[PDB]
């Protein structure tokens, strides 16, 4: 018959330090086992301080970050103001939750700075539940990224180690190594990467290789 | 998953875990299930993680249009009734929620289990979730309605401690959420692991 | 009666717009003020009988936590934009998770006053305009705030104003006595001394109701034994 | 269907169709109200009783719920849809929360029917003013009264329809807190008020009481002849 | 005196007296003005105080990045055009992926403000608009009227008295094309002056501007950033 | 919609009393008179007859008097063209009524029912009100007979004895002294209706084709509903006739 | 499945049901009381679907307290029977079916006592003694062999006790604890809870 | 569209320096069959852009049809304003997208060339939305088997010539002739360039079988 | 006394005023004339400059219909742009129904049903615009047709619309276009409208062409630069 839904790949990855939030993904966009180009970015800008990443079906992809940022218009035109991380997350909750009965599947992870200054992680599910988080992942890689933070990050399964928060030297290494680790041990990740660090400053873009096979 | 309230002398104890995980894989760690809503009421969280989030929000909604127009800060059992009115007109449409709604209104200590179907009962003692049963066991070990403050939450901690244990789909760390007249106040988060080799002695 | 809700009078404003105004000249005299650290509302109950009972009229209506609101006019008409009001800043912080700023709601209600009309439109649609004016006192991150609604739907920023019976004889002596940075009590006690001359019947604990909010403080309503204090300093 | 503007402002403001049906109550038949201690108390007068009549399906002093009851004077045929319209959102309340009706609440929805028939498309405003009397819980007695704007008030006493100006004069100056001490005077003070609309008659009042848990009881032409008795 | 009452009904000289009567709207109310050169697209519109107690309505709307809009007429009439084309110019980068054509955003308010003149029992919208807007054909200055009818104009003037500030363009037009950003700018402000009695001069409050131009989206300076265009425009 | 053309049916008078309504009871005031009594046992309805001449067939049934329900029925007092809607409305409410509680419709329940269709005519949609005030007899287990009578603007009331149509004001003024509470019976009903008539008749001698009686009587647990035949009619009035002089 | 059980005496009408509230495995709620009260002398039961039971039969007590408010008498126990059926019956073909079973037992000045059966497919039957749920099977057996029509209330208690005892034998799911109610001329009126301390 | 009635095939198209190619059978497929076998499976939209798609030909000509309207709608105006190849490609993912979300999508496969402003614009949509921008592409199994041809070139010359372009197109359409079932020999190069659209005669392959003597 | 306060109405003698009402919106609208010759179909307008601040093409009187139709308008032009949008939807229900170009005998048939249908009722007002269409094709030729507020179609060697009427349909008579060509005609077109325009009330105006015929190969186009100054010189050295 018609299937609507097929699984395109890719991986997101969000780590929320103090200063920083650090968004990144792969750009490899595959259907099935063919490689349809791998130049594709997961990662989409909102506002200049929230990134959001889509990982999932392409086609909703595409079409639910021209719902948000039609969305984010209609609020700036509203309220004359710019979403706060935490309500494009609650926004985006509903919007997502609006299709409960035909979900779009993805998997969103909003990260920025909220208006303390601090990273701020929000990760979603295809039907709209969210909870804020130091760090989280996605896509087909997800459940290879998680463990590798938990122990850099959260220092678990450790007696007797002080407790550093991670600093953006650290995360920067940090995250282009577990992808070197994922992009090798999955198939679906590869042939570049794309990190969007969110810093008070401004969103800085930094492209990585990765194993082209 | 794994929850649980019950309401004695000094009023209700609600206990929760933080897990929440999709199939083999954990998906997150420390979530937190109970859903605030008033200040003195308080929901809980059981099914699909979504649903129950998106459903409790608008009990919040209707709770405060019912407190801004009438002005008479709802009770517990209208709070109640109008969360499982809202989930009876989508009935078939396979929403999955578990709740549960506690508080002190002008009667007393009011507890009420509110369901994906409409099932709204009241009563001392409710649990809920995949690891509902093993709590009914260590909360019947001897509960009384004549525990004391400290005698009630060791019950707490010690109920969840061995539900989450013997679950696999419940963990993390508990949360306990103490009521009074006033409202409720969060007694401890505390780490199912550091509990279990505390117990084990 | 000759000429539609719609119909363009000469001069180029509508008709039962043009009558709605001279509606409000009917109502209560309400008096918003809005200072830095908050805003303060009076209006009077007009009390028609000893027998009526003051405790049941209340024109200060709570839309939010953070935002107050007045009203004058008709208050029939007033319920209708009230409720509407406030399932608008629920609606708010049912979906964006935060409390929606004066701003917001005025576009909310204001939206709704030309809606009326008669072909092409609803069973929810309305013949008239409403003949109701409303004053949205709130404090929102960008400070405390307060908003002016006629029915023409045109909404507009202010420090202060008056409505109802007498505006006239309560504005001019309104913008004087409003200085810059002058603090709530000092507001409180300007708003009375207008408001006190302006209405006929003598200022009483119950015969007046008061409102106030402030940033770090939800909005509040002066009962009638903080009242009888505040009436002392008069 | 049929979508025109009937109720519309004027060059004075004022509005003719809300003013005309207000019209109608100024020519009613006089119902009065007093509150006591625990107990309150309805009346209204009837002056179209030939003794051909049926005095039990005339009666203008309905209930519309266990807990609350009402009047009205005006066109009687308004009056059976309000009353019709209140009391299925005395029912739903309950159902949509599991408390009785606040006497305040069905007050509310009485006055939000008054309101959309105004401003609706190709409608008439109602033509009554109704009154409307009940104990809230803690059991303490509340008197309101309606209008065909739907602007609703609370009142100790009051009086509606034809006469209701004479009515208040002997209200304003008699109702004191040394009356309504006691289940009968005030009873006594209604029957005392009726007699400014009296036609040298007084056969024909009519009245109902309600104290405490207990439901409404309307007093029969012989139980009221008895506090007519005593005058002087 | 019966011709007056309705929209459908015309004339003796075929004239329809709402519609002209829906002009008389335009002329009730504020002044803007709004030129464009060879790049750049400024809107200046003069915010009314109702008193000097009172704050200023906003006669300026964002509609989208490369457009925007000044409103003169019914305020709240006028946001119902502006959702209106929020949601066109929203339609269209959604669908098309593109900056709506200026030349195109018009024709869409031409046939909404079309039927409300064509049929009974409805008025016709009172809001007289000036749509600024920047495209690959370059920036545009855009008239609507009440009636529906929408021009392409290089600058013009509506609202109370605008013909003054209408006769102003006229003879600097020629200069408009080479015009860097500030000095555009300036001419609408020398024609804003022109229509209000010398009693009253420019202040921060009371006027309003923006600005859309090849690398520069739509934007809306308040107060203080008006300050600095003011300084230095000798009155 | 041209507005000009509306005649605003819905609107109020300065004085605050529907003109449609006020003027559909003019119309009511020159149709045919009907009356009824209600007496200890049974309850009667006399309707005079308008319309007569060599040439009218009288096909069908009392002619102004209906059939609403098998516990019910009414007289008509009015325009005869709306009548015949009205009584449609009338018949499909009991039959509602029956279908939910599968009881008899209590006759204060049938009347409330259609004066709430009275009500929509008048208070809103723009058209006309009926022209037919209506009269109504019936038996119910809770309160027994009844009767009733309503008017184009909806206000009905229970009767012990009532008149409607031409002349309707000088009958009642009739009845009021010789109608004694408790004390009449169906035999002393239909004597009274007769003399209350004959007063008010505008043509004399009283004819059995003029004035037709329908009374309502239960027996053996239902309802009998029986128009009397122009024999018995013209026997009762002979009978009336004699104690005149005799 | 829950447990409802009726029986229509000459002057009275003894009704009783299981307190049980139960969900997967566990019981929830011990004290759970499925009697529904429509008016003075008009009781309802209603078991099924645990979501369907309470949101049906709460349109029913709204609809008959209307009732008795609008003409001022409440509703005969007759009436209220073909009510309730009209309603769940034209549910059927919607989209929202109800799956109920309903024991209406009420009282009359005239007719006398009355007891009305109902399935979920809202087919109404008027017997002299009815049950519901799996109990109905291991239950109307005995009410066969002891009932008769001149029995007492001081027998019918004695002899709901012989029914109820013998849940806890067979029948597999617990129902330690089970609410009586009795009605007459005076009204409900509540009897002594049968208890099983197991 | 569950079993779309004649199916197209493979679409191949590749940017070269100043200009994009696409190449396309003329056989319309119904079934295993080859039925219509001289079709135009490339239209030509406006000046400056070229489509050419595979999969159900029914839905090709629907699009045919509403593209025609829209770019001649756009015409009537003479704004001057002329969709970009990347509007006619935001607009058929909408299209494609909207048909999705109903559960009636067309089905269909698009390959969208251009060359406007000095920027050489291809594109691909699909069924079910999935759309995006690549230097060569194909659908069906020519992603499968000149896909990698295409790219085994781009990576050691990622800039080619016209003439470059067209033999490595012959190249790839000789491929396709040899490993696609439902392919055939006669097949339509149509190049867009600033000069505007061409879209050359029926073509083909000259095919060398000489191996068919060392299996034996 | 009532009888025209609506299109609802006859006068009792038989007129409809509202309809001859919306006629005299076109008689002080400007004047454009059509013409046909051998080749195809010339158009022409006087559309008047009310402002210099107006942009030069800014209030465009000619709409192309379809490809192969031109459209001229004169009246209210509110009504214009919603007639040229309304004729767009039935040139191209046209050719999504029956796939090729739609003759302009029927395109002048639909639409001025469409202006019809607003005439009969209460509920609306006649159209004020007065129009023609031309087109060409090869299997029909030159073809002209005239619609009215009234919905009146008439074909036409020359018409002319607007204010001046009689005296432009006087000066089309006496040059005899049957036989002459096209590129003849542009420069004669020019020619009638330059001594039509008179300036008493008026100021200045922007003249407006248009091509199609065999020149164009069929496809309707405003007359190119070099043609329409090749033209405008020539009626201007014919002024005098």
């Amino acid at each position: 018959r018609f299937s609507p839904y097929a699984f395109n790949g890719g991986t997101v990855l969000a780590i929320a330090g103090e200063d920083f939030s650090i968004v990144a993904s792969d750009t490899r966009l595959s259907e099935g086992f063919s490689i349809h180009t791998r130049d594709s970015p997961k990662c989409y800008k909102l506002t200049d301080k929230t990134v959001i990443g889509c990982s999932g079906f392409h086609g909703d992809c595409l079409t639910l970050t021209k719902i948000i940022e039609a969305r984010l218009k209609m609020y700036k035109h509203s309220n004359n103001k710019a979403m706060t991380t935490g309500a494009i997350a609650a926004m985006l909750s509903t919007i997502l939750y609006s299709r409960r009965f035909f979900p779009y599947y993805v998997y969103n992870i909003i990260g920025g700075l909220d208006e303390e200054g601090k990273g701020a992680v929000y990760s979603f599910d295809p039907v709209g539940s969210y909870q804020r988080d130091s760090f989280k992942a996605g896509g087909s890689a997800s459940a290879m990224l998680q463990p590798l933070l938990d122990n850099q990050v959260g220092f678990k399964n450790m007696q007797n180690v002080e407790h550093v928060p991670l600093s953006l030297d650290r995360a920067m290494r940090l995250v282009k190594d577990v992808f070197i680790s994922a992009a090798e041990r999955d198939v679906y990740t590869g042939d570049a990467l794309k990190v969007c660090i969110v810093t008070k400053e401004g969103i800085r873009g930094e492209t990585v290789p990765l194993r082209k096979d | 998953t794994t929850t649980l309230a019950f309401k004695f002398q000094h009023g209700v104890i609600v206990a929760v875990d933080s897990r929440a995980s999709a199939g083999n894989y954990i998906a997150t760690l420390k979530v937190n299930k109970v859903i605030e809503i008033n200040p003195y009421l308080l929901g809980t969280m059981s099914g699909c993680a979504a649903d129950c989030l998106y459903w409790e929000r608008l009990l919040a909604k209707e709770c405060r249009l019912y407190y801004l127009r009438n002005g008479e800060r709802i009770s517990v059992s209208a709070a109640s009734k109008l969360l499982s009115n809202m989930m009876c007109q989508y009935r078939g449409m396979g929403l999955s929620m578990g709740s549960m709604i506690c508080g002190w209104d002008k009667k007393g200590p009011g507890l009420y289990y509110v369901d994906e179907n409409g099932t709204r009962l009241s009563g001392n003692m409710f649990s809920t979730g995949s690891g509902n049963s093993h709590a009914y066991g260590v909360m019947d070990s001897g509960y009384r309605p004549d525990l004391s403050i400290e005698e009630a939450y060791d019950l707490g901690r010690r109920a969840i401690v061995h539900a989450t244990h013997r679950d696999s789909y419940s963990g993390g760390v508990v949360n306990m959420y103490h009521m009074k007249e006033d409202g409720w106040v969060k007694v401890e988060s505390t780490d199912v692991s550091d509990l279990m080799h505390q117990y084990r002695e | 009666y000759d000429r539609g809700v719609n119909t363009f009078s000469p001069e180029g404003r509508l008709f039962q717009v043009e009558y709605a105004i001279e509606a409000i000249k009917l109502g209560s005299t309400a008096i918003g003020i809005q200072t830095s650290e908050g805003v303060c509302l009076a209006v009077e109950k007009r009390i028609t009988s000893p027998l009526m009972e003051p405790s049941s009229i209340e024109k200060i209506v709570e839309i939010d936590a953070h935002i107050g609101c007045a009203m004058s006019g008709l208050i029939a008409d007033a319920k209708t934009l009230i409720d509407k009001a406030r399932v608008e800043t629920q609606n708010h912080w049912f979906t964006y998770n935060e409390t929606m700023t004066v701003e917001s709601v005025t576009q909310a209600v204001s939206n709704l006053a030309l809606q009326f009309g008669e072909e092409d439109a609803d069973p929810g649609a309305m013949s008239r305009p409403f003949g109701v004016a409303l004053l949205f006192g709130g404090v929102d991150e960008k400070g405390p705030q307060l908003f002016h609604m006629d029915p023409s739907g045109t909404f507009v920023q202010c420090d202060a104003r008056a409505i109802g019976s007498a505006s006239e004889g309560a504005q001019s002596s309104l913008q004087e006595v409003y200085h810059k940075s002058m603090t709530l009590k000092e507001a409180i006690k300007s708003s009375l001394i207008i408001l006190k001359q302006v209405m006929e019947e003598k200022l009483n604990a119950t015969n007046i109701e008061l409102a106030t909010v402030q940033p770090g403080q939800n909005f509040h309503m002066f009962t009638k034994e903080e009242l009888e204090e505040v009436i002392k300093d008069i | 269907s049929y979508d025109r503007a009937i109720t519309v402002f004027s060059p004075d403001g004022h509005l003719f169709q809300v003013e005309y049906a207000q019209e109608a109550v100024k020519k009613g038949s006089t119902a009065v109200g007093v509150r006591g201690k625990d107990i309150v108390v309805l009346g209204v007068e009837k002056k179209s009783v030939a003794k051909l009549q049926d005095e039990r399906t005339v009666r203008k002093i309905c209930a519309l719920d266990d807990n609350v009851c009402m009047a009205f004077a005006g066109l009687t045929a308004d009056a059976r849809i309000v009353i019709n319209r209140a009391r299925v959102e005395c029912q739903s309340h309950r159902l949509t929360v599991e408390d009785p009706v606040t006497v305040e609440y069905i007050t509310r929805y009485i006055a939000s029917l008054k309101q959309r028939y105004t401003q609706s498309n190709g409608r008439r405003p109602f033509g009554i003013s109704a009154l409307i009397v009940g104990f809230d819980f803690d059991g303490t007695p509340r008197l309101y009264q309606t209008d065909p704007s739907g602007t609703y008030h609370a009142w100790k006493a009051n009086a509606i329809g034809r006469g209701a100006k004479s009515v208040r004069e002997f209200l304003e100056k008699n109702y004191t807190d040394e009356a309504i001490e006691t289940d009968d005077l005030t009873i006594k003070l209604v029957i005392k008020a009726l007699l400014e609309v009296v036609q040298s008659g007084g056969k024909n009042i009519e009245l109902a009481v309600m104290r405490r848990d207990q439901p409404l009881k309307i007093l029969n032409p012989e139980e009221i002849e008895k506090y007519v008795a005593e005058i002087e | 005196n019966q011709y007056d009452n309705d929209v459908t009904v015309w004339s003796p000289q075929g004239r329809i007296h709402q519609i002209e009567y829906a002009m008389e709207a335009v002329k009730q109310g504020s002044a803007t003005v709004g030129l464009k050169s060879k790049t750049h697209a400024v809107l200046v519109a003069l915010k009314r105080a109702q008193s000097e107690l009172a704050a200023h309505q906003k006669k300026i709307l964002h509609v989208d990045n490369h457009i925007g809009i000044s409103i003169a007429g019914l305020t709240a009439d006028a946001r119902l055009l502006c959702n209106f084309m929020r949601q066109e110019c929203l339609d269209s980068r959604f669908v098309f992926d593109r900056p709506l054509p200026v030349s195109r955003l018009v024709s869409l308010i031409g046939s909404k403000t079309q039927i409300p003149t064509q049929r009974y029992g409805r008025r016709p919208y009172g809001v007289g608009l000036l749509i600024a807007g920047y495209d690959d054909m370059g920036p545009h200055i855009f008239q609507t009227c009440p009636s529906a009818n929408y021009f392409d104009c290089r600058a013009m003037s509506i609202g109370a008295r605008s013909q003054s500030a209408r006769t102003y363009l006229e003879r600097h037009m020629s200069e408009f094309m080479e015009c860097n950003l500030n000095e555009l700018v300036k001419h609408g402000l020398r024609a804003l002056r022109e229509t209000l009695p010398a009693e009253q001069d420019l202040t921060t409050k009371n006027v309003s501007i923006g600005i859309v131009g090849k690398d520069l989206e739509f934007t809306i300076y308040d107060d203080d950033d008006v300050s600095p265009f003011l300084e230095g425009l000798e009155e | 919609m041209s507005r000009r053309y509306d005649s605003r049916t819905t609107i109020f008078s300065p004085e605050g009393r529907l003109y449609q309504v006020e003027y559909a009871m003019e119309a009511i005031g020159h149709a045919g008179t009907c009356l009824g009594i209600l007496a200890n046992d049974g309850v009667l309805l006399a309707a005079e007859r308008r319309n007569i001449h060599k040439l009218l067939d009288e096909v069908f049934f009392s002619e102004k008097i209906y059939k609403l329900n098998e516990d019910m029925a009414c007289s008509v007092a009015g325009i005869t063209s709306d009548a015949n809607v009205l009584t449609n409305e009338l018949r499909l409410i009991a039959q509602r009524y029956l279908l939910q509680y599968q009881e008899p419709i209590p006759c204060e329940q049938l009347v409330t029912a259609l004066c709430d269709i009275k009500q929509a005519y008048t208070q809103f949609g723009g058209k006309r009100p009926f022209g037919v005030s209506l009269l109504y007899i019936g038996w119910d287990k809770h309160y027994g007979f009844q009767l009733y009578q309503s008017d184009p603007s909806g206000n009905y009331g229970g009767w012990k004895a009532t008149c409607i149509g031409n002349n309707s004001a000088a009958a009642v003024s009739m009845l009021k002294q010789d109608y004694k509470e408790g004390e009449m019976t169906l035999k002393s009903a239909l004597a009274l209706a007769i003399k209350v008539l004959n007063k008010t008749m505008d043509v004399s001698k009283l004819s059995a084709e003029k004035v037709e009686i329908a009374t309502l009587t239960r027996e053996n647990g239902k309802t009998v509903i029986r128009v009397l035949k122009q024999k018995e009619v013209e026997q009762l009035i002979k009978k009336h006739e004699e104690e005149e002089a005799k | 499945m829950e447990y409802l059980i009726g029986i229509q005496g000459p002057d009275y009408v003894l009704v009783a049901s299981d307190r049980v509230a139960a969900s997967n495995i566990v019981q929830m709620k011990d004290d759970h009381d499925k009697m529904f009260k429509m008016s003075e002398k008009i009781l309802l039961l209603c078991v099924g679907e645990a979501g369907d039971t309470v949101q049906f039969a709460e349109y029913i007590q709204k609809n008959v307290q209307l009732y008795k408010m609008r003409n001022g008498y409440e509703l005969s126990p007759t009436a209220a029977a073909n009510f309730t059926r009209r309603n769940l019956a034209d549910y059927l073909r919607s989209r929202t079916p109800y799956h109920v079973n309903l024991l209406l037992a009420g009282y009359d000045e005239h007719e006398g006592p009355a007891l009305y059966y109902m399935d979920y497919l809202a087919a109404l039957a008027k017997a002299p003694f009815a049950a519901h749920g799996y109990g109905a099977f291991l239950t109307l057996s005995i009410l066969d062999r002891y009932y008769t029509p001149t029995i007492s209330r001081e027998k019918a208690v004695e002899l709901l006790r012989k029914c109820l005892e013998e849940l806890q034998k067979r029948f597999i799911l617990n129902l330690p604890t089970f609410s009586v109610r009795i009605i007459d001329r005076n009204g409900i009126h509540d009897l002594d809870n049968i208890s099983f301390p197991k | 569209t569950q079993n779309p009635m004649v199916t197209g095939t493979s679409v191949l198209g590749l940017k070269f320096e100043g200009g994009v190619v696409i190449a396309a059978d003329m056989l319309g497929s119904y079934g295993s069959l080859a039925r219509f076998r001289n079709i135009s499976r490339i239209m030509r939209v406006n000046n400056s852009t070229m489509l050419g798609a595979s999969g159900d030909y029914a839905d090709f000509q629907y699009l045919k049809q509403v593209l025609g309207q829209m770019v001649i709608d756009e015409e009537l105006l003479g704004d001057g304003h002329s969709y970009s190849p990347k509007a006619i490609h935001s607009w058929l993912t909408r299209a494609m997208y909207s048909r999705r979300s109903k559960m009636n999508p067309l089905w269909n496969t698009m390959v969208i060339g251009g060359y406007a402003d000095g920027e050489s614009f291809l594109g691909y949509v699909d069924m079910l939305g999935v759309a995006y921008e690549a230097p060569s592409l194909a659908t069906g199994y020519g992603a499968y088997l000149a896909q990698p041809l295409l790219r085994e070139v781009l990576e050691k010359q990622p800039v080619l010539s016209q003439t470059e372009a067209r033999e490595l197109v012959e190249r790839c359409m000789r491929v396709l002739y040899y490993r696609d079932a439902r392919s055939y020999n006669r097949f339509q190069i149509a190049t867009v360039t600033e000069k505007g659209v061409e879209i050359e005669g029926p073509l083909s392959a000259e095919t060398n079988w000489d191996i068919a003597h060392m299996i034996s | 006394t009532g009888y025209d306060l609506s299109a609802s109405t006859f006068s009792p003698d038989g007129r409809v005023f509202q309809v001859e009402y919306a006629m005299k919106a076109v008689e002080n609208s400007s004047t454009a004339i059509g013409i046909r010759c051998k080749d195809g179909v010339v158009f022409g307008v006087e559309k008047l400059v009310l402002s210099k601040l107006y942009e030069e093409g800014s209030n465009k009187r000619l709409f192309n219909v379809d490809r192969h139709v031109g459209m001229a308008v004169a009246g209210l032009l509110a009504d214009a742009r919603s007639l040229a949008d309304i004729a767009r939807e039935e040139a191209s229900n046209f050719r999504s129904n029956f796939g090729y170009n739609i003759p302009l005998k029927h395109l002048a048939d639909r639409v001025a049903m469409y202006v019809h249908a607003y005439t009969l009722y209460s509920a609306v007002r006649p159209f004020g615009c007065s129009f023609m269409l031309g087109s060409y094709s090869v299997n029909d030729g030159a073809q002209l047709y005239m619609i009215d507020p009234s919905g009146v179609s008439y074909g036409y060697w020359g018409c002319a619309i607007g204010k001046a009427r009689q005296a432009a349909k006087t000066e089309i008579e006496k040059l005899q276009m049957k036989e002459m060509t096209c590129r003849d005609v542009v420069k004669e077109v020019a020619k009638i409208i330059y001594i039509v325009h008179d300036e008493v009330k008026d100021k200045a105006f922007e003249l407006e062409l248009s091509w199609v015929g065999e020149i164009t190969n069929g496809r309707h186009e405003i007359v190119p630069k070099d043609v329409r100054e090749e033209a405008e010189k020539y009626a201007k050295e014919s002024l005098k």
